[PDB]
């Protein structure tokens, strides 16, 4: 989870 | 040696284009009252240049057009001279209509109407003008459908949509619901046009919390990625997610379809980032759509996390709510990084101004849902600061009325005032009405008869406002909401839950008791899979099992296991002691009856320490 | 016969809730509007003009003072950059002159409303  | 004052026509025009496009590059760099006069200097020049070409030159119909348009675009996005921009667009239209039968001027003429009926009245934001635009937009559409050519049928569909979008602004919510269906019913099935108009309908209902009719709900589920393309599809996914979050449903399937989407279309939102979505309805009828939060990859994940974080607010105590106390602040920073690093362009400074203003509202949602997660977990309103309007109507005076009820102050004044004023959403109207019925019903029980004639009076009113705002919104399909309605009716129309239960028929008891059984059978400490299951809301789960254990359980080992549990749960969130007490009396009976000796002794000590705290100084 | 029986403590569940707001009802008001807004629906007009250099028309751009109009610009709600760290550089030379020339009209007016 949680990209950038 | 060069001239600067007797220039070719293409130089004049390319200078208007340069002064503008240079402003479009320093738009995200204004930091001062000065730099603002620099930005709007470059725009002042570009507008007065385009005016020169119109007055000091002889322009062809195509040059009057592409020039008048480029100028009006700037008047509309940069000034308040809306009356003026409407002059240029009506003149250009009236000229194009002289040549219109010996020259092809439909695209220009439709684009003029679009400015008069859509682009302008929206920037104006005036009820008077909206009311006129609609008069005109109808006159246009009612007139075009009488032309059998395939073009004029597609343009009427475009202005039928402009007609709707105005009614939404005029808040004529029946016309909106009627037209949206007459528009969608005419659109060629499984077309990118119908699917865009439908995405607009669903999202319109969610904004008003209206219930989403079935055909629209299937139309939304049946959107095909390859006919609508990654921008409009990431919108379809956003809407379904929001639909779950609204019925407090489960969002795991949805956060996974978003991952299957993102794994194969992330570059579409990053490489194509900026270029928007263009809905080619026809040869020479193509509409561009920009949805900045939904279409740009970074901007979407930030929204998408705040939703995942608002679902888990109610889980709060010790697991999934650890996800919310971890990820609401990252929304705040990733939202703050989108503001600091805002880039032009090449759009107006005010385009980037409003995209900042939406980011600032996302900041305010986070500073709210932290205060809510602090009021679940701690049983009090942290109130704190002041200079915020609440990201919604009166989420401040809801938070502030709750701080009054928490302090035993009743807050019957505040909750009626909040649910009376027309500005508040229908949901917050209901949260204010239930908390009212809860406080009014509490008094019917614990008040004398002197005050009760007036208070039996109030409990009836406030219950029907609830029967209302529930039946016309989409809350009626949220299980946590329907159940809280059950819990409160039973608690107020049955002993030993009210000292003075309110009158009711045998049929109405048969109704509600049969309801609770569906909720109880499906959420009791023996968990399934269906439309009656509830998110692990603590206060909600505890009351469902007190209520349900006490009315539907008959074995005594069963009834001891349950009250043992309910009683221990109450410690998980603050502000629960007076409920923990009424649960401990109940456990205390079940222990004495079952002769569980020691348990009758401990539960006495646990109840002694609660009475010590409930009556503290 | 239980503890605090005599005290003034709620004895029934409905009474335990008078000072308990149903705070497990988290409002979602406004979150859909956060998807749906801001939203622009626009109509491209992608057509070139003045590509034909064949043009013997020419203009004397000495604008300024010379129906009606008095443009008023929109006071934006935010600055678009933070002041914790001149904008004519990059203008072509013809452009930069015209601007030095008509420095008088860059006496605009910024205001706000709707």
């Amino acid at each position: 989870f949680t990209s950038d | 040696e060069n001239l600067g004052d007797k220039l070719s026509i293409s130089q004049v025009y390319h200078l208007a284009q340069e002064y503008r496009d240079h402003a479009y590059s320093i738009a995200n760099k204004i930091g001062s009252e000065e730099g603002l006069k620099q930005y709007y200097g470059l725009m002042n020049m570009s507008i007065q240049m385009f005016q020169l070409l119109k007055t000091k030159c002889t322009l062809s119909v195509l040059e009057d057009s592409k020039v008048t348009f480029e100028m009006v675009e700037l008047l509309i996005q940069e000034t308040y001279n809306f009356d003026l921009a409407e002059l240029y667009i009506s003149s250009l239209k009236e000229r194009l209509q002289t040549h219109q039968s010996d020259t092809d001027l439909v695209e220009e003429i439709m684009r003029c109407e679009f400015l008069l009926l859509h682009d302008l009245p929206l920037m104006r934001d005036s009820k008077f003008h909206y009311k006129i635009a609609l008069r005109n937009c109808n006159e246009l559409v009612q007139y075009m459908v009488n032309l059998q050519d395939e073009l004029y049928q597609n343009w009427a569909s475009v202005f039928q949509y402009v007609g709707v979008m105005l009614c939404i602004k005029l808040k004529q919510h029946r016309r909106v619901k009627t037209s949206f269906h007459g528009l969608l019913s005419q659109c060629r099935e499984k077309s990118q046009w119908k699917w865009f108009l439908n995405l607009c309908y669903v999202n319109y209902l969610l904004n008003e919390r209206f219930p989403i009719p079935e055909d629209a709900l299937q139309e939304l589920r049946s959107t095909e990625l390859h006919t609508v393309g990654p921008e409009l599809y990431a919108w379809k996914l956003a809407l379904e997610m929001v639909i779950q979050l609204c019925k407090d449903g489960n969002i795991t399937d949805h956060l996974n379809e978003f991952k299957n989407f993102f794994d194969t279309n992330k570059q579409s939102l990053v490489t194509n980032e900026g270029k928007g979505c263009v809905i080619k309805i026809m040869p020479r009828i193509a509409l561009k759509v920009e949805l900045p939060m939904i279409f740009h990859y970074k901007e979407l994940k930030n929204i998408l996390l705040l939703l995942q974080s608002v679902s888990y607010i109610v889980n709060c105590y010790d697991e999934k709510g650890n996800f919310s106390r971890k990820f609401l602040p990252k929304v705040y920073s990733t939202t703050q990084k989108l503001i600091k690093n805002i880039a032009a362009g090449g759009v107006s400074m005010n385009e980037l101004d409003s995209r900042i203003q939406t980011y600032k509202s996302i900041l305010e949602f986070c500073e709210f849902y932290k205060v809510w997660e602090q009021t679940l977990l701690k049983g009090a309103v942290v109130t704190t600061e002041s200079p915020k309007l609440g990201p919604s109507p009166g989420y401040v005076r809801l938070l502030q009325a709750m701080k009054v009820q928490f302090e035993g102050g009743g807050a019957v004044e505040e909750y009626t005032r909040l649910a009376q004023s027309g500005g508040t959403s229908s949901e917050v109207k209901m949260i204010s009405l239930l908390n009212c019925y809860t406080v009014q019903a509490a008094r019917v029980s614990r008040c004398s008869g002197d005050k009760q004639g007036e208070l039996v009076e109030q409990c009836n009113k406030v219950w029907l406002q609830v029967e209302k705002l529930l039946q016309e919104t989409d809350l009626q399909f949220n299980p946590i909401w329907e159940c809280t309605v059950t819990i409160l009716w039973l608690f107020s129309h049955f002993e030993p839950f009210s000292w003075n239960p309110l009158p009711c028929s045998d049929k109405q008891r048969a109704e509600y008791v049969s309801k609770l059984r569906e909720f109880y059978s499906s959420n009791k400490f023996v968990a399934a899979d269906n439309r009656f299951k509830l998110k692990k809301a603590l206060l909600l789960q505890i009351l469902v099992n007190y209520l349900g254990g006490r009315m539907l359980e008959h074995d005594l080992g069963e009834i001891y296991a349950i009250s043992a549990k309910c009683f221990d749960m109450c410690r998980q969130q603050g502000g629960m002691r007076k409920v923990q007490y009424v649960i401990g009396i109940w456990h205390l009976m079940n222990c004495t009856v079952a002769m569980r000796g020691k348990d009758v002794a401990l539960t006495n000590a646990k109840l002694e320490a609660l009475v010590k705290q409930i009556t503290s100084v | 016969s239980y503890p605090g029986k005599d005290k003034n403590i709620p004895g029934r569940i409905i009474e335990a809730l008078e000072d308990l707001p149903l705070s497990y009802l988290v409002p979602k008001d406004g979150l859909a509007a956060l998807v749906n807004a801001p939203m622009r629906v626009s109509l491209p007009f992608d057509k070139t003009i003045f590509t034909s250099a064949d043009d013997g028309r020419d203009v004397n751009i000495n604008v300024l003072g010379t129906e009606k109009e008095r443009l008023v610009f929109k006071r934006p709600s935010n600055f678009t950059s933070s002041a914790n760290s001149n904008f004519l550089e990059g203008l072509s030379p013809l452009a930069q002159s015209v601007l030095s020339t008509h420095k008088g009209l860059n006496d605009s007016i910024n205001i706000e409303k709707k």
